[PDB]
């Protein structure tokens, strides 16, 4: 049940324009990354709420769902889209059921709750700029001096996770650049980690198995978490988990909660995305680019039975408890969009 | 001074793994502050000097003592009871922690009582406030522990089968309280009692079960490989269950579970609910509590019997240090069941139960 | 063993002290001692509210508790009760009223060496002053409250007059 | 009125085979509730227990329905309150009863609408024995036009394998019956294994036919995912410590005691009907070997979330 069944593509552009403008920005990867998708997904629905007129609540939850179903097929793999939607849907039917009852409680039809949703939407937006700032503080219960740590590729959440510990504890981290797609940011992170007083070492992606033998913990940042606790993460992370489990090395995941999604990884081949081979082999090698098959995926699936701990804005939680974070944050009716 | 000590407590993050574990213990009443209730003194002495001090009886004696503190409390005329009472109590904890670190059991009790003080109705009076939370405490001792124990033992003994060979380790009053039941309900079985150095806590378990007429077998932990071939079930009483499903009990508890699983015996964890913790531990070294190293100098089959050894000068010889951790964590892949008062749950289901009590709106 | 009050069964919206026997998948098979320990059922939902993820906290087994009656089917023996809807005060009015009856029955069970004695003495006397106890002490400060008393024999009857001395 | 209930139960099986034993049991009690006319809640739940245990002792104390019955009681038992008019009881009773049957019969379809996306174009599945749940997910996939192949276990001693392969073939689905002793050799070919469940356990276990754990470990050793389909009315409140801690109707796996008395393919060489009855009927797979559980409550995988949902039921 998408939106085009409700509103004509042209009148959508007049009623809620930013929606139609977002889909373009969403398919063209003008806005990628789960955070940038998340915050922009919210404040788009802000204007939507501030622009739709309606009478009964069942109009909204059927309307806002419909735009979401298209807002997903724009680029579905950027999961943070629906997660902001699915959370909004519960946000209204909670604000509904609380008001429909507190009015019944005032006893011996007022769709003017739009500004409450906006006060509820902006609440979740303000939570996003409060993702790392309340996650970085969990380090001092996990990072300790003289320990050896391994991560992979740029991940500011993990970056801020360590640097907070570096304030008082001195220790060492090991960085595996996320070749080919996380190369740039990963190098930068290590250069920043060095300033904070962290014996940081940059290694090729293939040097992972070698050094893990003397690694205490591995910290990882993901691109999203799926309904089975599995991980969709930027390329080359399974190399770390598989090398970790081979050494009984604990695996820790520092992720926000807006990436936690209930969609179930049915077929992986419809999850991973494939970027341009230009990041792997130069266009000049013309003989090769013709005679061969060149692929550059930039996601990676690691199964849930491989993560030992989840650092979230709500706290540390085993993977076998993620579901209770879902049902306390979403609604099973909104699994599919 | 405290910040000066806090500077010291920073420098204790050096090459040694156990650099951070706190060794500072006060075992005497020298230089005690005045605001320390007598019944607290007698407790702090029992904490630092007792050894068969189960994590349950501690929480009880702590609460029963706390009643006597509150009962004798006297708020200043210029301030109601709720305001400026934790401050008094907080000044009691800081003493008790200096005798021996707070157990997980004791801690959550502090966190609970500190809460009910806050939510306490201001429009009451002293004798109204006091008489109230003394029941809250007595209720906490009723529902959270004593009754919960009686549920566990009955729930645990149900899975005891005639012909079993039970293995406990290092005297868990709960685990003793279930075997004695299974004896009195008519279950036909026998017990293996695994003990270990330095304070052989297992003998007192052997003493109890023997005085109840239970076939018992006593071996040190070094005989686990030898003795597990007869065992069919393993019963463990924990000091706490982590939120990841791990079990936080005494030292050998990890090996007991490990050696058992590699011989296909189940690890049954009997632990109450108030001993659940919102925290998690990847290694048995980040969060722990030490015992004095001197206790394993007197190498003999005794500990008080002052017969020396070769390591008596370890404190004075460089490149030599003795230590004895008191707890370690056991991964949940080794724990088979947790026997909370909500029934037999899988250990991984702990944090939900923790979040279940947070229904306190 | 015997019955307490002349009504073989309690009426709806009475309040009865009752001892729990066992708890099953559906309710709590209780037995009311004010009517010769006859059985009755209390629905799970009508038990005191719970506070645990799973309550097998059956501390109350062999426990004397209070309850209100909902339905009665005398021809078949079933009784339905409820513990929740009992107020936090009339319970005491039952407890205050209970032990009086327990005290009275305690005297005849001694003399049980009873159903007749209720027929002869208890219930009609309670029918005269509302309840036995509420004037049972007056039998020492008065005798005209014995208007219409015909025991089976003055053999052990006067022993009562000598037994109201004790208590 | 009607005294024998098992007959009612026995009727619905012939009135419709597409419903399983637990489903009919609910339809019986609802009939038992409606055609009854009690006067006290005690009487109402009394005949319930009698009606339940009668059905329980009726079948060989089966688990799939003894589950369903116990849920049905502790369903209607909640939210039950007598308010003024007594008939509200029986009304709220049987009215909520058919409501449970509504969710009951509709569970087999709801799971299929969640299970078929597991089946992917060109994949290959493995199923042990016959399971109506495994049927729907496969067909609804095939009925939605997707190419896949399926192995089927011989399913001794129930032999239900010979039936399940037929049930698929009648829907244009390739089938290759594999001996019970040859699932290992089959694995490297399979992409995913899918089985039914005769009962689900507090620990997230899986009480099903005798061979499930046999191939649940192979899936582990072959790193191929293991999926199981189970309806909510099969969550049972028991807890085994090992893959053997289940109640035995008949004493199983006993040894003969002899005494000095001397007395390719060989399909006709099998155990007698007496030896088979000595072998066990059921088998339990611990939760570490199941990648996920397909229920009307959704796809469950935590194996601590099976308990929350299970605890949500029995109350």
């Amino acid at each position: 049940g998408p939106i085009s069944e409700f509103m004509s593509t042209i009148n959508v552009e007049h009623t809620y324009p930013a929606v139609s403008s977002l889909i373009a920005d969403l398919k063209s990867r003008k806005v990628q990354g789960p955070f940038a998708v998340a915050v922009e997904t919210a404040l788009v629905m802000r204007q939507v709420i501030s622009q739709t007129r309606w009478s009964t609540v069942d109009q909204l939850i059927d309307t806002v769902r419909a735009v979401g179903s298209t807002l997903v097929k724009a680029q579905p793999t950027e999961f943070s889209c629906g997660n902001i939607i699915r959370r909004i849907l519960r946000l209204i039917r909670e604000e509904y059921q609380e008001l429909l009852k507190t009015a019944d409680e005032n006893e011996k039809g007022g769709m003017d709750m739009r500004a409450v949703i906006i006060s509820g939407i902006q609440d979740v937006i303000d939570e996003l700029d409060k993702i790392n700032t309340d996650i970085e503080v969990q380090s001092m219960d996990h990072l300790h001096s003289n320990e050896i740590i391994l991560t992979q590729g740029c991940s500011k959440t993990v970056e801020a996770f360590l640097r907070f510990a570096a304030k008082k504890r001195k220790f060492s981290v090991i960085v595996a650049e996320g070749f080919p797609n996380n190369q740039k940011g990963s190098h930068a992170m290590a250069k920043r980690l060095a300033q904070a007083g962290i014996d940081t070492t940059v290694i090729s992606d293939a040097t992972i198995f070698a050094i893990m033998s003397r690694v205490n913990k591995v910290i990882l940042g993901t691109h999203a978490i799926l309904g089975n606790g599995g991980l969709v993460t930027y390329s080359g992370a399974q190399l770390v988990a598989q090398a970790a489990r081979h050494h009984a090395t604990p695996v820790v995941v520092c992720s926000g909660i807006y990436k936690l999604s209930p969609v179930y990884p049915y077929d992986l081949e419809s999850i991973i995305q494939l970027s341009s081979p230009d990041k792997i082999m130069s266009f000049n090698e013309g003989d090769l680019i013709s005679r061969a098959e060149i692929l550059n995926p930039y996601y990676d699936y690691i199964p849930p039975d491989l993560v030992d701990l989840f650092i979230t804005n709500l706290g540390g939680y085993p993977p076998s408890y993620l579901y209770r974070i879902m049902n306390d944050t979403y609604d099973a009716s909104d699994t599919i969009l | 001074d405290a910040n000066l000590q806090e500077k010291k407590i920073f420098e204790e993050k050096q090459v040694s793994i156990f650099s951070h574990l706190d060794w500072r213990r006060r075992r005497t009443t020298e230089n005690i502050p005045k605001d320390i209730h007598p019944a607290v003194i007698r407790l702090g002495l029992k904490l630092a000097n007792y050894k068969i001090f189960g994590s349950n009886q501690r929480c009880i004696d702590l609460l029963k003592t706390f009643k006597i503190v509150i009962q004798d409390y006297q708020t200043p005329y210029g301030t109601t009871l709720s305001r400026h009472l934790t401050t008094h109590i907080n000044s009691q904890i800081a003493y008790l922690v200096s005798t021996r670190p707070l157990s997980i059991s004791m801690g959550n009790a502090i966190r609970f009582l500190k809460l009910e003080i806050s939510v306490l109705d201001i429009d009451l009076t002293d004798d109204e406030g006091k008489e109230l939370l003394l029941e809250k405490i007595d209720s906490y001792i009723r529902d959270r522990i004593i009754i919960a124990g009686q549920v566990i033992v009955q729930a645990a003994t149900e899975k005891i089968q005639d012909g079993d060979v039970i293995l406990t380790y290092l005297h868990s009053s709960t685990v003793n309280d279930v075997l004695i039941h299974a004896k009195n309900v008519g279950k036909k079985f026998r017990v293996v009692v695994v003990d270990s150095r330095p304070e052989f806590e297992g003998r007192v378990c052997l003493k109890l079960l023997t005085e109840h007429g239970i076939e018992c077998t006593y071996v040190m932990i070094s005989a686990l490989s030898y003795i597990m071939q007869e065992v069919t079930k393993i019963f463990l009483g924990g000091h706490a269950m982590l939120s990841n499903g791990a079990l936080y009990s005494r030292a050998g508890t990890s090996l007991i579970s490990l050696l058992g699983h590699e011989s296909n015996v189940p690890v049954i964890a009997c632990c109450e609910s108030y001993k659940f913790t919102e925290r998690i531990q990847l290694d048995s070294l980040v969060y722990n509590e030490l015992a004095p190293g001197d206790q394993l100098v007197n190498m003999g089959v005794d500990d008080f019997e002052e017969k020396p050894g070769v390591l008596a000068n370890w404190k004075s010889v460089k490149n030599l240090k003795l230590l004895s951790l008191k707890y370690d964590v056991t991964p949940p892949r080794l724990i088979t069941v947790c026997v909370c008062e909500m029934g037999l749950l899988p250990s991984t289901s702990v944090p939900a139960i923790i979040n279940e009590f947070k229904q306190v709106y | 063993h015997c019955r307490f009050y002349e009504n073989k069964y309690p009426e709806i919206d009475d309040i009865v002290m009752v001892n729990v026997q066992q708890i099953a998948e559906m309710g709590a098979y209780v037995k009311l001692l004010e009517y010769d320990n006859i059985e009755g059922m209390i629905l799970l939902s009508e038990l005191s509210r719970r506070r645990i993820r799973s309550i097998q906290k059956l501390i109350r087994v062999g426990k004397n508790d209070v309850a209100v009656v909902l339905r009665v089917d005398k021809e078949k023996g079933y009784i339905d009760l409820s513990k929740r809807r009992v107020s936090s005060e009339d319970i005491i009015k039952c407890e205050e009223k209970y032990q009086k009856s327990k005290t009275v029955h305690s005297i005849l069970r001694y003399c049980a060496e009873l159903e007749e004695l209720y027929k002869t003495i208890a219930w009609p006397l309670s029918r005269k002053f509302g309840h036995a106890y509420e004037a049972f002490k007056l039998s020492i400060i008065d005798e005209t409250v014995w208007e219409g008393i015909e025991p089976p024999s003055k053999d052990v009857l006067d022993e009562l007059k000598n037994y109201i001395s004790k208590r | 009125g009607e005294f024998d209930i098992v007959q009612v139960y026995k009727k619905f099986l012939q009135d419709d085979p597409e419903i399983t034993m637990p489903v009919a049991a609910i339809e019986a009690l609802v009939q038992l509730l409606s055609r009854s006319q009690a006067k006290t809640i005690s009487e109402f739940m009394d005949i319930l227990q009698n009606g339940s245990n009668t059905l329980k002792e009726g079948v060989q104390n089966n688990i799939s329905l003894s589950a369903g019955c116990d849920i049905f009681q502790r369903f209607v038992t909640r939210s039950l309150h007598d308010v003024g008019d007594f008939e509200q009881c029986k009304r709220h009773l049987v009215e909520n009863g058919k409501l449970f049957i509504q969710r009951a019969r509709a569970c087999r379809q709801r799971i299929a609408h969640l299970g078929y996306p597991l089946i992917r174009d060109g994949s290959v599945i493995l199923t042990h024995g016959f399971s109506r749940g495994v049927a729907a997910v496969l067909l609804a996939a095939a009925k939605r036009h997707v190419r896949f192949k399926v192995f089927v276990t011989e399913s001794r001693p129930s032999g239900s394998g010979c039936l399940m392969t037929r049930t698929l073939k009648n829907a244009c689905i390739p089938t290759c019956m594999v001996l019970d002793s040859a699932v290992s050799f089959t694995m490297n070919r399979v992409d995913l294994v899918l089985v039914g469940a005769e009962g689900v356990v507090e620990n997230g276990g899986l009480i099903n036919q005798i061979g499930t754990f046999q191939l649940a470990v192979f899936a582990k050793h072959a790193h191929k995912p293991f999926y199981a389909v189970a309806e909510s009315h099969k969550f049972v409140r028991m807890f085994p410590l090992s893959q053997y801690d289940i109640p035995f109707s008949r004493p199983i796996l006993e040894f003969d005691d002899p005494s000095p008395e001397t007395v390719a393919i060989h399909n006709e060489l099998i155990m007698n009907e007496e030896q088979i009855r000595n072998n066990p009927t059921l088998d339990v797979t611990p939760p570490e070997f199941v990648s996920g559980l397909i229920t009307d409550l959704g796809i469950i995988d935590s194996k601590s979330g099976v308990s929350e949902e299970l605890i949500k039921l029995y109350l």
